[PDB]
């Protein structure tokens, strides 16, 4: 059977995780404590009777959220080997999350990994959900996947970062951790799919009608998008697509695996009514660029590869009239280099909405993965951050007091640079 | 798990620490004399932060009293929460400092500062997973800043991967309670500077104003004063203890927030400050809050952040709030007072919310603060210095217990130096 | 009574070792000239080049040579070798002490002072003193004497700094110098790493006082001089430490860092020159931006394994040799004339 | 010239 | 301040085979410790030597005074006047290097060494020696054959030295012996010896040094063309009687002495004599030397000078 593991590292992926999971329980019949009162092998396994376990792997530095895991609702579902604590956190340093704290549990995730992949016979992935510019997240997550690319190598590996925003930002060294960590996990994943936090907040005020987004939404909006790309894995559909298809169809050179996400209808239950949510609408409005995930205008760029997923009732014809359409638009700029750069895939099984929550009951949904050089801009602003900050040479004494070369920021900075002119390369 | 040794140096430090043991153990909801009476588990959950077991049910913090007079050690054991605290942890003298700091750091000190890292060392190895220390004094008397300093060089010099926090009392700008506070605060920083990773400032000038100003109280006390400090130390430590969504240790404040080395002196604050018959007419939200913590006003330390720039700012919010409305606050604070930030630092704020308020309050915050303000401080400290030091006034005194004139120059050159660092940045 | 000097960076090459030559590397370095080298086809411009069959004679006549006449002048000399780890630091400097044509820096520098003694003016007397010291994980150690574990760096009237409690022994000979060098090896930490097998793990310092008083004039001369082996910057994946020698490299990195960061704060003009961000950079401070004739001995690899790390050394040699220095002779005053003086 | 070593007991 | 006398002592050498080949008999007669009684004259000195009495025990009686005294601030100067043969290198050098002997020269060094290891800690001692001869009143450095006739400058205070001669510092007592050796060695005796130490004396604590200078010359015969003798019977003669206008610059052996004759210097003489009867008239010339030579009396004060701190500080007022 086709299955995936899911692994959670930082509190930013362990919180995408509680929610994906809570989705996914959801999604399968599946209760809290893990009793069903198929088309589930994908995400959880099956003990001699009733119990449940997801294939998850959360992993933490700080304590305090896998504890929270722990001791919520969602206790007794996950196995307790299966979620990893530390004793103290990174503190927003590189450097301690890949080279002093980050290697004393590495070879507890490795082996739990290890043990997972002994218990799937057709294993497909992994989807790693982490943040970039957290301490944990930006180095364990690198040491990870140096380990899961040396040991597997052939398996593929789906990243679900969180980008720092261009104005709304948290940590006040995240640009040095954002640099290296996609410095070092640049020759590893495969297909990293990037959202931030200020574009989701904006799609919360003007959609959803929240004028106080916090986290839980967040992560229940990322919830469905993940919940959408692995659709066509648990449930039949017409044109299902599997992983190793997004990157075949994703991913024009080695090098340029950064793709970001967007999903409509994102919609409240006021104006759940008064809407038709035809297939033509859902795509313009995904292909709206108020409605990326990433705060980048895709009009300042060309489209690569984009690649839809709808779920729920939708018709063939629908889907190839919506895509015409797109294509006889001028706004949106295809690449020469790309005749065809449209991938579908429709499931039968519509979006579930959990109970206490924003989203509203909808009968069909996409999600517009694509791959877009409007993400350039990204790093150019990010490099700009971190070119001002390290001529002054400020922070750089925290790093290098556990464990890092100065050199290494120039490294990744150089890297920055090859992959920004790789970009305009491929643009023009 | 991530415990902290907490150190009370001197009258101030012991007259502090006790209203912050108050505080904690009534967040906590720790009884007087060590029984377990709260409401919620989570009170529970991190209890070995500022605690310790004990057969019965009894919690005893690892708090270490040190002083060279039994008065304020026989204050503290005779107080409401005197109880509390573990009786083989009274280390003290009977020959005091006299406002001396010749006489805490080099004669009175040496003969008590073994005693005292026996019992930090017992308390350290007791502890699962050291986070770091935490010191209460004043830098204007004898047996604070004297014998702080040792046992922090000392502990410094036995766990060097460990942070030290120091919440210090400065010498205030118009009044002086002592006539040596130039010498002993000069003495006291040029050893703070090179053994402490994050020291908090607070004056009693500020804590003054805050009490008339924003809480109107007509008849300020040094309880009112050590609760105002108590609450911001307190708040510091909050994401050590309970759950939060964007959760900061010490570490990750002190990365965030010192860019060099040598600049780790804070300005803190605390918000909601209102005045009983005032609460009434407030709107408890984030933005309020915020631009009370921002003000000017509201900072415990005599230094302006006006006549300066920001270097690095850290909002550790307490409470249910959107994470949205955080963000963009302190996003439009920044962008209406970018002359007050430093533009080679972009995003200066770092910010951690904890999802548990303190008692009665349903929203609160603490203001760490890296101005370059702070230099105005240490100016007039070193202006005071040399007036005082060109015609070697009260000197004999401190060159009686074996210090010389070349350790006051080094000092006065450190003091400059790190002036000078500040202003460089501006 | 000002004559500025720059830094008299040089930089010198090692020839390609058995783990590298046998691993698919390629020499990098093409120079053109006797000054400048090449690399990535970008020019950098040092005052000598050193190629890598550079002989120790060489590398000692071309840099160490003026040192010790500017020594016994009465000036303060200082050499210190920097680069990365297993590039030449300690074989530039000290080397094999006892063969003649291996030997390093420390000990030719202490033969030609000695010889040079020999040959002054009759009235001269000198006292010459010897301290040899380290900074391992922050801490100055004595290498002559175990007991003090831990030293620290005061400051004079004038404001310099020095290291305080250092063991000074007396020399007459050139051999107890070299005992002397042999004693402080022997407690100097070294380590096993991937890339070096008898790797320095200590900021070793070699400090020589001469003070020269002429009896008939009475004049009397000091002049300071500092020998210092510098340790290299490592990275985790080539060295591959794991426990004491991880917390080695955590202290050698940031200690490296802070001297970077002071040499570009020299460079670039700025006001606070951060002396006092380590101990390293507060004993070289008067080396550094003082009352010192200083030349920085910058030691690269060839390889293109190390080519990130050669540019940024080369990068630091460069930005040095900018940065000046204000030198002016130690003349104490003398008793006899400050009687005169009195008196008149 | 001649270089002296101080004789202290 | 205080007036110490010019000790002079009085040594007898057993009768040589010689002497008791020829026939020569024992004339001089001992009687008491101190006086000789000679040719029924008594001749009264400090302190007279057996002609069988050991060199440890002169040593003891004469020079260690001279030992603590140069150690602390005190010049002082040793010699030996006499005829030829009468035993003034055993006196003073004896044996080199046999422990038995070792008659003034190394025993002294020894002793001081040993006091200098002894005593305070916190003291810098910075020795110098300083080994020299002249003849026919020509100045010759004896540890360098380069050097010749020389000549004699004038220092700070009125105290005439040998200038350019060779000062080699000395740290152990091994040294001071090769270096006296190889001056010996140098050697091939109408010459003058002239052995020279400058013990500096340096206190850190309380900034004073202290100088001194201790004086181990030896002589030449007495046989009576020989003048610097006859001008130093003549310094002796202006001084025995009291008269001004002395001739200290007459010879250039005096002119090294001048401190030792009448200077800020306490110095000790001795003399030594044979008891044979072949030299009846030879033996009373050194005799009375002695008897004069007690008639001097010297000023001496110690020798203190002010580090440069010092200087400094009353400069300021
Ligand atoms: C009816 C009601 O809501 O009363 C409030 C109240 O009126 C106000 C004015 C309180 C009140 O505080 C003060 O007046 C005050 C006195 C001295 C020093 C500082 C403050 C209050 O006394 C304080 C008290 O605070 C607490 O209960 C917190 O848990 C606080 N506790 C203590 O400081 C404490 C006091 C005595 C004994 C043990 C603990 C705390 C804060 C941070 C960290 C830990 C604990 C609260 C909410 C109130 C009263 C009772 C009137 C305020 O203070 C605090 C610390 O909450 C003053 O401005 C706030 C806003 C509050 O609304
Ligand atoms: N979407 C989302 N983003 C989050 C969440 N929590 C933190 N972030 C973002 O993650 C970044 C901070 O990194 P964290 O993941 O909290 O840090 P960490 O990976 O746990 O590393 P350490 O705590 O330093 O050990 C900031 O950009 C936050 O905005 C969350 O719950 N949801
Ligand atoms: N010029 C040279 N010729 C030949 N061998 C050399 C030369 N320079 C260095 N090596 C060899 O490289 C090894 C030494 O590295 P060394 O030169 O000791 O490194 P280092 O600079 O002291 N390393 P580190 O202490 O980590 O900074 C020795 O065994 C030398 O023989
Ligand atoms: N006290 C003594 N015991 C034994 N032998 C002695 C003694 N005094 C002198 N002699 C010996 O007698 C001789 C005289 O010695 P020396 O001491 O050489 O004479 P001098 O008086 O120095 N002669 P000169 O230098 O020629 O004017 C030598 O052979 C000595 O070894
Ligand atoms: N807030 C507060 N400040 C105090 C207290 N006692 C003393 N101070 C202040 O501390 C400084 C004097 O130092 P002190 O601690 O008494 O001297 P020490 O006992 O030798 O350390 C002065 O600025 C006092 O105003 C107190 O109980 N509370
Ligand atoms: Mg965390
Ligand atoms: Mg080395
Ligand atoms: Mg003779």
């Amino acid at each position: 059977m086709r299955e995936c593991i899911s692994i959670h590292v930082g509190q930013a992926g362990v919180q995408i995780g509680n929610a994906c999971w809570e989705l996914y329980c959801l999604e399968h019949g599946i209760q809290p404590d893990g009793q069903m009162p198929d088309s589930f092998n994908t995400f959880f396994s099956e003990t001699g009777a009733g119990k449940h376990v997801p294939r998850a792997v959360f992993v933490d530095l700080e304590p305090t959220v896998i504890d929270e895991v722990r001791t919520g609702t969602y206790r007794q579902l996950f196995h307790p080997e299966q979620l990893i604590t530390g004793k103290e956190d990174a503190a927003n340093n590189y450097a301690r999350g890949h080279y002093t704290i980050g290697k004393e549990i590495i070879d507890l995730v490795l082996d739990r990994i290890r043990k997972l992949a002994d218990q799937c016979t057709g294993l497909q992935g992994f989807l790693v959900f982490h943040s970039f510019g957290g301490g944990t997240g930006s180095g364990f997550t690198s040491l990870l996947m140096e380990r899961l690319s040396v040991d597997y190598g052939k398996k593929s590996k789906l990243e679900f970062s969180i980008y720092p925003a261009p104005q709304v930002s948290t940590a006040v060294v995240e640009p040095y951790n954002s640099i290296l960590t996609t410095h070092t996990t640049l020759e590893h994943s495969d297909c990293a799919f990037m959202v931030d936090n200020e574009a989701i907040y904006d799609i919360c005020r003007r959609n959803l009608d929240i004028e106080r987004p916090t986290y839980t939404n967040l992560n229940r909006l990322i919830s469905q998008i993940v919940s959408s790309i692995t659709a066509s894995l648990r449930f039949d559909g017409a044109l299902n697509v599997d992983l190793t298809e997004f990157q075949t169809n994703l991913v024009p050179y080695p090098r340029i695996h950064f793709p970001l996400a967007t999903y409509a209808p994102v919609i409240s239950a006021e104006k759940a009514y008064h809407e038709q949510l035809s297939v033509a609408e859902i795509t313009n409005a995904c292909f709206e660029p108020a409605n990326q995930m990433v705060k980048c205008d895709p009009r300042h760029g060309k489209y690569m590869a984009c690649c839809l997923l709808y779920r729920g009732d939708v018709v063939p014809k629908d889907v190839n009239a919506a895509i015409a359409t797109i294509k006889t638009k001028r706004s949106i700029q295809f690449v020469d280099w790309c005749p065809t750069g449209f991938k579908v895939g429709i499931n039968y099984q519509p979006p579930t909405v959990v109970p206490g929550g924003d989203l509203a009951k909808v009968q069909r949904a996409v999600c517009m993965l694509s791959n877009t050089t409007a993400i350039a801009e990204a790093w150019a602003r990010l490099d700009h951050k971190f070119d001002l900050m390290y001529a002054k040479r400020a922070f750089v004494h925290w790093y290098v007091g556990e464990g890092m070369e100065e050199g290494e920021f120039s490294e990744a900075r150089e890297d920055m640079a090859a992959l920004e002119k790789d970009y305009e390369e491929v643009g023009v | 798990m991530r415990e902290i040794v907490h150190i009370q140096a001197g009258q101030c430090g012991n007259q502090i620490g006790a209203k912050f043991w108050e505080v904690i153990s009534d967040e906590h909801g720790i009884d007087p004399t060590g029984s377990y009476h709260g409401d919620s588990d989570l009170q529970l959950e991190r209890i070995n932060v500022y605690y310790n077991e004990a057969a019965g049910n009894k919690y005893v913090p690892r708090a270490i009293l040190v002083d060279l007079e039994p008065g304020t050690m026989d204050s503290v054991r005779s107080g409401p929460f005197g109880q509390i605290f573990r009786p083989d942890n009274f280390v003290f003298g009977q020959s005091g400092a006299g406002n001396n700091w010749a006489k805490g750091h080099y004669t009175e000190g040496a003969e008590l500062v073994d005693s005292v890292l026996d019992v930090v060392r017992k308390e350290s190895e007791s502890c699962d997973c050291l986070q770091g220390f935490q010191l209460t004094h004043s830098l204007g008397g004898g047996t604070g800043s004297g014998m702080g300093t040792l046992l922090i060089s000392k502990i410094r010099e036995e766990y060097p991967d460990r942070i030290m926090n120091t919440f210090s009392v400065v010498p205030s700008p118009k009044v002086s309670d002592t006539v040596v506070e130039p010498y002993n605060a000069t003495l006291s920083v040029h050893q703070l500077v090179e053994n402490t990773d994050e020291t908090y400032c607070i004056d009693n000038e500020a804590l003054y104003d805050i009490c008339f100003r924003t809480l109107k109280l007509t008849t300020p006390t040094y309880g009112d004063l050590n609760h105002l400090v108590s609450a911001t130390m307190s708040g510091v430590t909050t994401c050590l203890r309970f759950p939060g969504q964007l959760n900061a240790d010490l570490r990750k404040l002190a990365v965030n927030m010192v860019p060099f080395p040598r600049l780790h002196f804070f300005m803190p604050g605390f918000a909601p400050l209102t005045s009983r018959g005032s609460q009434q007419y407030r709107a408890l939200t984030v933005p309020e809050l915020t631009q009370q913590m921002f003000d000017a006003k509201n900072m415990m330390a005599a230094c302006d952040p006006r006549h300066g720039r920001y270097l690095t700012v850290a909002a550790v919010f307490r409470g249910r709030m959107s994470m949205k409305e955080v963000d963009e606050q302190m996003l439009n604070v920044q962008n209406k007072n970018s002359s007050y930030f430093v533009e080679w630092i972009p995003n200066n704020v770092k910010t951690a919310v904890c999802d548990i308020p303190p008692r009665g309050l349903k929203m609160s915050a603490t203001f760490i603060g890296n101005s370059t303000a702070i230099q105005e401080l240490f100016k007039r400290i070193s202006e005071q210095f040399t007036a005082m030091f060109r015609r070697k006034a009260f000197l004999h005194w401190y060159t009686g217990e074996g210090m010389d004139e070349m350790e006051f120059t080094e000092a006065e050159s450190n003091m400059n130096d790190l002036v000078s660092e500040y202003q460089q940045y501006q | 009574d000002l004559a500025e000097c720059n830094i008299k960076v040089m930089c010198r090459f090692r020839p390609l070792n058995e783990s590298e030559v046998n691993r698919g590397d390629k020499y990098i370095a093409k120079f053109q000239g006797e000054d400048t080298v090449v690399i990535a086809s970008k020019p950098y411009a040092f005052d000598r080049v050193f190629q890598s069959s550079t002989s120790q004679e060489q590398v000692y006549n071309d840099c160490a040579k003026k040192i010790v006449k500017d020594v016994l002048e009465g000036y303060n000399g200082t050499i210190f070798a920097y680069g990365q780890t297993s590039s030449g630091k300690t074989h530039t400097m000290e080397g094999k002490l006892h063969d003649p044509e291996g030997m390093g820096i420390i000990p030719r520098i202490v033969q030609d002072i000695f010889n040079y003694i020999y040959s002054m003016d009759e009235n001269l007397e000198f006292h010459i003193k010897v301290s040899y010291f380290e900074i391992y994980l922050d801490k100055i150690r004595d290498l002559l004497d175990v007991s003090k574990t831990n030293l620290s760096v005061h400051e004079d009237k004038n404001r310099v700094p020095y290291v305080k409690g250092c063991t000074e022994r007396f020399v007459c000979s050139p051999d107890e110098v070299m005992d002397t060098i042999d004693e402080g090896k022997s407690n100097r930490h070294v380590a096993v790493t991937n890339m070096n097998e008898h790797s320095s793990r200590s900021h070793s310092i070699f400090l020589i006082n001469v003070k020269q008083e002429n009896t008939q004039t009475e004049q009397k001369l000091s002049g300071k001089l500092y020998l210092v082996d510098l340790a290299g910057s490592e990275k985790v994946s080539k060295t591959g430490a794991e426990g004491a020698v991880l917390d080695e490299a955590k202290n050698i990195n940031k200690s490296l860092s802070a001297l970077g960061n002071v040499i570009s704060a020299l460079a670039e003009g700025s006001t606070y020159v951060p002396y006092r961000d380590s101990k390293m950079t507060r004993i070289l401070q008067d080396s550094l931006g003082g009352n010192c004739r200083t030349t920085i001995v910058i030691c690269c690899s060839p390889s293109s394994y190390n080519e990130s790390e050669t540019k940024s050394t080369l990068l630091f040699g460069q930005r040095a040799k900018t940065i000046k220095n204000t030198v002016c002779v130690n003349v104490e005053l003398t008793a006899e004339q400050w009687k005169k003086k009195y008196e008149k």
